[PDB]
């Protein structure tokens, strides 16, 4: 607290990415964008920070404080969290 | 199968996968009669660390090193943590296992 986003923690196939306002850490080490490692690409644009994982995920942290996640369809019915169980039915199983 | 079975008439059976794995089956006629790195076969697992000098020790390294055939062979030391010395493999290992 404005409902700001302070930290985003990602574990992608053994790669740890910490995104904070003005800082990107990979495995505990600050990095310079664009940064490609172990099939994970982190790049900053004029309006967003994008983390693309070749296993099939895209994360967008925009500058209006919006976090958007797009997943490959192979992860359907296999997820949990605030984003639901990803089975195409809104209420059931969440 | 993938196994090579050596069968003996004394009650001892060996299964070897042509690799580092080996399984030794002993008949109940040898309880309390055997020794070595495989224990002494007396239903008690805490005294299986008996050394060649016939003393149960708490150090695995000492108990193992007491059973080397050649006294002139160097003693084995404590190895490093495999996933700490090689962290770049660790994830794969977990994902594999
Ligand atoms: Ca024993």
């Amino acid at each position: 607290q404005a409902p700001t986003l302070s930290r985003v923690l990602m574990k992608v196939d053994g790669v740890v990415i910490q995104l904070t306002k003005g800082s990107v850490l990979v495995n505990g080490h600050p990095v310079l964008l664009p940064f490609s490692q172990s099939g994970v690409l982190i790049q900053q644009s004029s309006s967003y920070t994008k983390v693309e994982a070749r296993l099939g995920l895209v994360l967008m942290w925009n500058h209006d404080d919006s976090l958007l996640l797009e997943l490959d369809t192979k992860y359907a019915n296999k997820t949990c969290g605030l984003c639901g169980d990803f089975n195409g039915m809104p209420v059931v199983s969440e | 199968g993938i196994y090579l079975v050596v069968d003996t008439d004394i009650g001892l059976v060996l299964l070897w996968d042509k690799k580092t794995s080996i399984f030794i089956n002993l008949s109940p006629e040898f309880k309390g009669r055997v020794c070595g790195l495989c224990g002494n076969f007396d239903d008690i697992a805490v005294n299986d660390f008996a050394t060649r000098s016939r003393s149960v020790v708490g150090d695995v390294l000492e108990f193992g090193n007491s059973w080397k055939l050649s006294p002139s062979c160097p003693d084995a030391l404590a190895p490093k943590d495999p996933c700490t010395a090689n962290p770049f493999r660790k994830s794969w290992a977990q994902k594999q296992c």
